[PDB]
């Protein structure tokens, strides 16, 4: 297995080289060697990149990169599955959370996992992340769910753990609470909402293809007489 | 040297095979006949078209057919970036040595074919660079010098013919151009037949419908899958092209079909068959496997605009006449009586 | 109508004494 | 380009007619037979227009019922203004053509409808049944044997092409029409005739147990 | 290039040959007359005529004739679309480089013809640079600037102003007589001929070749069902049919000759009897017209002008062979 | 831009007149002869306008029939307001020209129609037949011998130019007109005359077996 990571720097589309670097001499060598004058087995090249548009069409030609795999944004069930990986029974849990479940840690863990996703994917006023104006002028209110990721889940879990450590250091009560997770998720959303350009253009292209209208504006939802 | 390839493996390309026979095989088979009519043999043949349409396949097929047709022929394959050395020397020495060896083999009497693959890497152009700028002059001089030899033939292939400078493509050196178009329904059927052989295991359910007639079952399956792939179903919509004067264009998958995609469809169907025999224990292949392979291939290639090529866009704009403004990737009232 | 910036590619060179 | 935009308008109307059910009308010994695939019991796609003139349609119900009503209005105003025997299927067809053309060029959305106007001879008279098909743009076509409207018209039109027989009785023409339409019970069929033998009002529905016996 | 194209090489262009002679060779015999009169001979020849044909061949012929007069010869050919370096003034630099090479060649006492082709693609722009370079090279009267363009209407009249490119010459299609000339130039007497066709002319090879050329030219220039190449529609809607006589070109005729030779070789290697037959010429004509249906006619772009300029009127729709209308 | 709208309107109407069947009208001994290529039996492209004034058209049926109706309206209102012998082919032609000058510049889509108004003398009177041709722009042309409308006019016009003969009988003019039109049986021809010999109403259709005998 030869793994090419970030196939955007090389494997670029021939031509369109505004920068003086010459990709028209290196990528034909890759095309000739991968295909081969004589077919060669037992060697598989795997390429991972988040910019599939910049890749040259000849490389993505079937029979040369025949297997193509798209990893998409997680949904609610995928969010629960990802949370189950990080929120483990081995993680210390506060006595109050364990109290109502009578010492059954698995039930408490899965209940907290469900509770976190119940608000993370919820569509309320506080979760309105972005608003987009289409060519028709119609506007859609995109929430943080559309831009959710497994890395975001890991960051939320890490922030909750850090808050639990701070609480243990200051108050002295060991354990992790659900309110720690709520604070972590709201703080993470607040941190990530200041940046409007945080996704690749492929998401915008997919949205335009779904709506059918051209995207022209993006806005952040941060926030005369005779009156009696 | 690549053996085990012939025109019989390539299907759906009839005219182009005849042309490549005329340009290459005929001068070697008949020399006095050419001299009688004072017709100079074509020295250079270039192959262009959409990617994966079979330029290298035709190249190796003609290389083998030249050896098999005569009643000792030498085929030379060299790539662009292969003849590039970081030192100031050997950048041109290697090419001159290669052509001298080609002339030596021609003097020995054995016909020699030089195959310049991916001519976009080298010989493309010198004006747009944004020494590589000193490759095409001496190459053109050497080709002009070797033109007099009867048995020397130069073959080139390239996905993008626009990047190649017309100086090498002027009448003379590269006098023959061959375009390999995307397959159509009959070509698709031929390509499917080139792979869906009777030697592949077939499930008892499909085979019983033809009373053990393997050929009839296979050809019926090929026709069925070809009809399924080229049908204008709503599931087959691929692209939406926008023209400001025009209403719009609709592009289906059939506009970007190629033989490599057919081969991958067959491979995916066979993989599904293997998984089926592993999960249920029933050996053979089914039509459902082919249909699932087709739909999976379409879904897999739905997101990527990779199938589109500058040649395809040039054809579309020379068909509609209006420059494209936007390309969209399609993906999934009342009281009607 | 655009401007470009060049990146050089060094060529090998070696001398004795 | 208005012309390219018109191609979109034609496609939208064609899409609406396909997004629907199929109707057939064919000549038989006693007149003309309408057989439509209709599940509802209240909403109808076949109608009397005048004494000897019948009407079938396929598309968007509110619009071809709008045309149904307009045609009824027209026919009665003429019949009263001149006489009953002066209103002919030909006039009606022509009015529908003018109206669908005006709608197709002037209104926002074209009527996603397809019309068939049928006429038979008067009582004790002899003359061949006339079928006209009016399309969404205003085009009008004179049919000698049968009209098929709405849905996928090719298979039904071909099956009728093989099975059609002039001077077929009512039962045979019903079998042919239902068979070619399949290419359905009394609970999913709307069947009516323009019986040339009736003295004045020729249109007559065939429903329930009588329809059950005929098919 | 080798000055191998003589006057006999080009046919049907005799008046063009004489016009070129008047434009080029006349001042050389009267250079003392211009010097006494303090004059400037015109060195600008704009050859505007048919599309892909033999327009450039006339430039190869005047070069050969000028080589003959001084009895070593250079012909700098530049294509127009490939000269374009759109990005940022690179094309202006390329034009300066071409003219510097022309000046260097003019330093040597060998006549040099600087020819530009497909100049209708181009023409605040590169035009002032071209005019400045032409004015600079005007001092070198030995160097002759020859431009070609199939669309004289699109050419900016600035280059057509009096002075530099004063002499404009029109070119035409191959006429039946010119077709017989060009066919004779490739179909020479040395080509093998069929014995059966010789029986019709008692073994006179030259007469047989002439009769065969006349026959093939007549058939290709005939209004028959075999010449349905183009169908023309109009605003008036008078759908008419163009025939193989129209859009005829020498380069296409050479291709027809090449295909006929290939077909004759195939017939010799298959049937066994050597010689040439009219069937070979007809098959070559059919195949070459089938091939030529592609290059000029994609029929949506640029074909409207390509047919209207030659015919003389704009054509709304070209093809290759609501409702309630009454 | 007035120029671009004028050249766009002009090339669409013309792409409709040449997108239709062909009609000819020519003078012969007994008056004027209309011969049109018409497959339908109900839809007609030749019509009486007034006692001695006939009308032929080529284009979009709903529109030239709209003009047919408007002209009938006009002629009868004049004839009643003043007298029958006061309505002339010249007035009618002029009204059609004004109408096709107003429609072309004011309506959304120009009428894609080509009109020919014909007139003969009254009974027992002597005068040459008059043919006028009104184009979709609103121009009117005075024709001495024949008018050709719709489809490929130039090939048909060339044949009539060779075959035309003044004072040809009805049969000869019919042969000439059908011949030049071919450049079709009684089931695909619409033939009518403006017979100058009739006492009042000059227009008269020639159909069926009588047409069969004439051709
Ligand atoms: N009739 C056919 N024509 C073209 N390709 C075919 C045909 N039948 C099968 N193929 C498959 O198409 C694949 C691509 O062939 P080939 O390598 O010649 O394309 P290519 O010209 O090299 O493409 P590129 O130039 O983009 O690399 C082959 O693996 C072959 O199995
Ligand atoms: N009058 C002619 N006599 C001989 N060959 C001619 C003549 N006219 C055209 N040709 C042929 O046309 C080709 C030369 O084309 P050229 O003038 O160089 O370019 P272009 O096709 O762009 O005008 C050759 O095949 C040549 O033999
Ligand atoms: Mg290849």
């Amino acid at each position: 297995i030869v793994f090419f990571d970030e196939m955007d720097s090389i494997f670029r589309t021939r031509g369109t080289g505004v920068s003086s670097d010459v990709e028209t001499t290196v990528v034909p060598q890759l095309l000739s060697e991968i295909d081969g004058v004589e077919g060669l087995e037992n060697v598989i090249v795997i390429g991972a990149s988040n910019r599939e548009d910049m890749i040259d069409p000849a490389i993505l030609r079937p029979g040369r990169l025949d297997v193509k795999i798209k990893i998409e944004r997680p949904d609610a069930e995928a969010a629960q599955d990802i949370y189950s990986k990080y929120l483990t029974e081995f993680l210390p849990v506060h006595a109050d959370d364990l109290a109502e479940f009578d010492g059954d840690r698995s039930a408490c863990i899965k209940a907290m996992i469900e509770k976190v996703v119940d608000r993370m994917y919820a569509e309320i006023d506080d979760n309105r992340f972005l608003e987009v104006t289409y060519a028709n002028g119609d506007k859609e209110v995109m929430y943080f769910k559309d831009f959710n990721s497994g890395a975001m889940i890991q960051n939320v879990v890490d922030r909750a753990k850090k808050n639990a450590i701070k609480s243990v250091l200051e108050t002295g009560q060991p354990g992790l609470r659900i309110q720690h997770l709520l604070d972590s998720i709201v703080d993470e959303f607040a941190e990530n909402e200041d940046l409007p350009n945080t996704t690749n253009p492929d998401d915008w292209a997919r949205i335009s293809g779904k709506k059918g209208e051209r995207i022209v504006y993006i806005r952040t939802l941060v926030t005369l007489g005779q009156y009696l | 040297e690549v053996p085990d390839v012939s025109y019989a493996d390539i299907g759906g390309l009839s005219r182009q095979i005849e042309q490549i026979r005329d340009a290459v095989e005929l001068p070697f088979l008949h020399k006095e006949l050419y001299r009688e009519y004072s017709l100079r043999p074509p020295k250079g043949v270039l192959l262009y078209g959409p990617p994966g349409c079979g330029k290298t396949l035709i190249a190796k097929a003609v290389a083998n057919s030249l050896a098999k047709k005569m009643a000792k022929s030498y085929f030379l394959n060299i790539k662009g970036p292969e003849l590039l050395n970081k030192f100031v020397g050997e950048t041109e020495r290697h090419i001159r040595l290669i052509f001298q060896r080609a002339r030596e083999k021609a003097s020995e009497g054995t016909p020699v074919i030089v195959f310049f693959d991916e001519m976009d890497s080298i010989f493309r152009t010198r004006g747009t660079g944004v020494v590589e700028t000193t490759v095409v002059p001496q190459l053109l001089s050497e080709i002009d010098g070797v033109e007099g030899l009867e048995n020397v033939i130069v073959i080139g292939a390239s996905n993008r013919e626009d990047m190649i400078d017309p100086a090498i493509l002027r009448p003379g050196r590269l006098d023959v151009k061959i375009k390999i178009e995307r397959p159509d329904a009959e070509a698709a059927q031929d390509i499917y037949s080139k792979y869906l052989t009777e030697f592949l295991p077939v499930h008892a359910d499909d085979l019983a419908e033809f009373d053990g007639d393997r050929s009839a079952c296979i050809k019926a399956m090929i026709e069925k899958v070809v009809d399924r792939m080229y049908a204008e179903i709503d599931d087959n919509r691929f692209l939406e092209v926008t023209y400001a004067n025009g209403d719009k264009e609709v592009m289906y998958f059939k506009d970007f079909n190629s033989g490599a995609m057919i081969q991958n469809v067959v491979d995916r169907a066979k993989k599904n068959a293997i998984k089926s025999v592993l999960e249920t224990g029933q050996p053979g292949l089914r039509i459902q496997h082919l249909l699932d392979s087709i739909v999976d291939e379409f879904a897999e290639n739905e997101d990527l605009p990779n199938t589109t090529n500058p040649d395809d866009w040039a054809r579309i704009s020379g068909k509609k006449g209006e420059r494209i403004v936007y390309i969209r990737t399609l993906v999934t009232l009342g009281q009607y009586l | 109508g655009s401007m470009a910036q060049e990146q050089t590619k060094r060529g090998g060179g070696g001398g004795d004494d | 380009s208005p012309e390219q935009a018109m191609r979109e308008r034609s496609e939208l109307a064609r899409k609406g007619i396909a997004r629907a059910k199929s109707v057939v009308a064919l000549a038989y010994a006693g007149g003309v037979l309408f057989v439509a695939e209709n599940p509802s019991r209240s909403l109808q796609k076949i109608s009397e227009l005048y004494d000897r003139v019948g009407f079938a349609a396929a598309g968007k119900f509110n619009e071809f019922d709008n045309l149904r009503r307009g045609g009824i209005q027209f026919a009665d105003t003429r019949g009263y203004a001149y006489d009953r025997r002066d209103v002919t299927g030909r006039q009606l067809a022509n009015v529908y053509a003018q109206t669908l053309g005006t709608i197709f060029t002037e209104q926002a959305k074209p009527y996603e409808v397809e019309l068939c106007v049928a006429e038979v001879a008067h009582y004790g008279e002899t003359k061949r049944p006339e079928l006209y098909r009016i399309t969404y743009d205003g085009s009008i076509a004179d049919e000698p044997h049968f009209v098929v409207m709405g849905g996928t018209t090719e298979p039904i039109a071909n099956a009728l092409k093989e099975s059609y027989a002039e001077n077929a009785s009512l039962t045979d023409a019903l079998r042919i029409a239902v068979a070619a339409l399949r290419a359905l019970g009394v609970a999913s069929l709307e069947v009516a005739v323009l019986d040339a033998n009736r003295p004045r009002r020729a249109f007559r529905r065939i429903t329930g147990s009588a329809l059950q016996a005929l098919l």
